[PDB]
């Protein structure tokens, strides 16, 4: 179940 | 930009038996970058409808892929795996050894 | 045993060729269960394990959207990373990312991780405590400082302890038939005369799951990791794994050597002796 989001590097 | 040369193992899914349907495997691993040409050869000729795994990597970030095709080994047909990669000066050809 | 869930992400920039290549693969233990490839035609997260096909439309729409937000962030990062390192905006680069959770025998959160690499080298990684980061260089530090200010590890930690662990367990119950199985290795040995004074013994392990296995050789009962050849464990392609260990021996001493197979699916370690 993926992350609802990932924060840009 | 690390660059790792791909290891290559060529094998069948099940133990080889002549005239029984099986799957030919090329397993290329330990490489980087991910761009890599892999063809399975029957008597030198590229097999056309060859499927392969999704790209994935290991603890050290190096890439791996499983190429595979359905096939019937007979005692006359010689099979091999041809890999080309930016680390390789020239295509590497690994022959299939069944009865190892 | 303890179980794990893991997602792998690779995005490769392709200047001149077109928009970056994005690939995602989802694992529970050693079984793949989903995937997404930007170059594929579905544009969906796709099931690659029977047990995940159970899941309803609410699920696939959810996963599909999230993997695309994942892809889009990487679209941006390729740009930002290139900028950080002042790199000729014309060259193919690679970002890889892997994250996930482990649980114990009790199926309770055990471990959490999140790892990020740029061009094959470590970039940034959540540390074992799930509160702070290890940054590999000055670029990574910039990301660290940014991520620290905005309390990112906190959000991640929430997920790795919570959702990750909860859905892992969901996948294990639902996929109980297969994920929780062990396929004991099918073993046999082969003999190969190489000279008049030298023969190659090979120990074979096929059809076993999970990939974790140990094959070692022993002369008269004493280990010989010094003189053998292990091959990297490899996929059969049908969900199972294979491996062989080889040792070259003097003619007439084959009976002294034994292969010792150890695998979660076996009751007690297998000894295979050269009994005539
Ligand atoms: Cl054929
Ligand atoms: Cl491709």
């Amino acid at each position: 179940y993926l992350l609802m989001w990932i924060t840009q590097v | 930009m690390i660059q790792r040369t791909p290891k290559i193992q060529v094998y069948s899914r099940h133990p080889a038996e002549n005239g029984k349907s099986n799957f030919l495997n090329c397993y290329v691993s330990g490489f980087h970058p991910s761009d890599i040409e892999v063809d399975l050869l029957k008597n030198g000729e590229r097999i056309e409808k060859v499927e392969h795994s999704d790209l994935s990597f290991s603890k050290d970030w190096s890439f791996y892929l499983l190429y595979y095709t359905e096939f019937t080994p007979t005692e006359k047909d010689e099979y091999a795996c041809r890999v080309n990669h930016v680390t390789l000066s020239q295509p590497k050809i690994v022959k299939w050894d069944r009865d190892m | 045993g303890s179980h794990s869930m893991r997602y792998f992400f690779t995005s490769v920039s392709r200047p001149g060729r077109g928009e970056p290549r994005f690939i995602a693969v989802g694992y529970v233990d050693d079984t793949q269960f989903v995937r997404f490839d930007s170059d594929a035609a579905s544009q969906r997260m796709e099931p690659r394990a029977p047990w995940i096909e159970q899941e309803g439309p609410e699920y696939w729409d959810g996963e599909t959207r999230k993997v695309k937000a994942h892809s889009q962030t990487h679209r941006v990062d390729l740009g930002t990373l290139r900028g950080y390192y002042n790199q000729s905006e014309a060259g193919s680069h690679t970002v890889q990312r892997m994250y996930g959770c482990d649980v114990g025998s009790d199926w309770r959160f055990l471990r959490g991780y999140h790892q990020y690499a740029y061009d094959g080298k470590d970039y940034i990684a959540l540390k074992e405590d799930l509160r702070s980061w290890t940054a590999a260089d000055m670029a990574a530090q910039t990301t660290k400082h940014k991520w620290e200010a905005a309390h990112v590890a906190e959000q991640l930690r929430a997920y790795l302890e919570g959702t990750c662990v909860e859905w892992l367990r969901r996948y294990l119950e639902n996929g109980k038939e297969t994920l929780q199985r062990t396929d004991a290795p099918k073993t046999h040995m082969t003999h190969h005369a190489v000279s008049d004074h030298e023969a190659t013994l090979r120990c074979w392990a096929l059809s076993f799951y999970p990939a974790e296995i140990t094959l070692t050789w022993q002369r008269d009962g004493e280990d010989q990791t010094q003189d053998t050849e292990l091959v990297e464990t490899r996929p059969a392609g049908d969900g199972t794994f294979q491996k062989w260990a080889a040792v070259v021996v003097p003619s007439g001493q084959e009976q002294r050597y034994t292969c010792h197979v150890q695998h979660e699916g076996l009751p007690k370690p297998l000894t295979l002796r050269w009994e005539p």
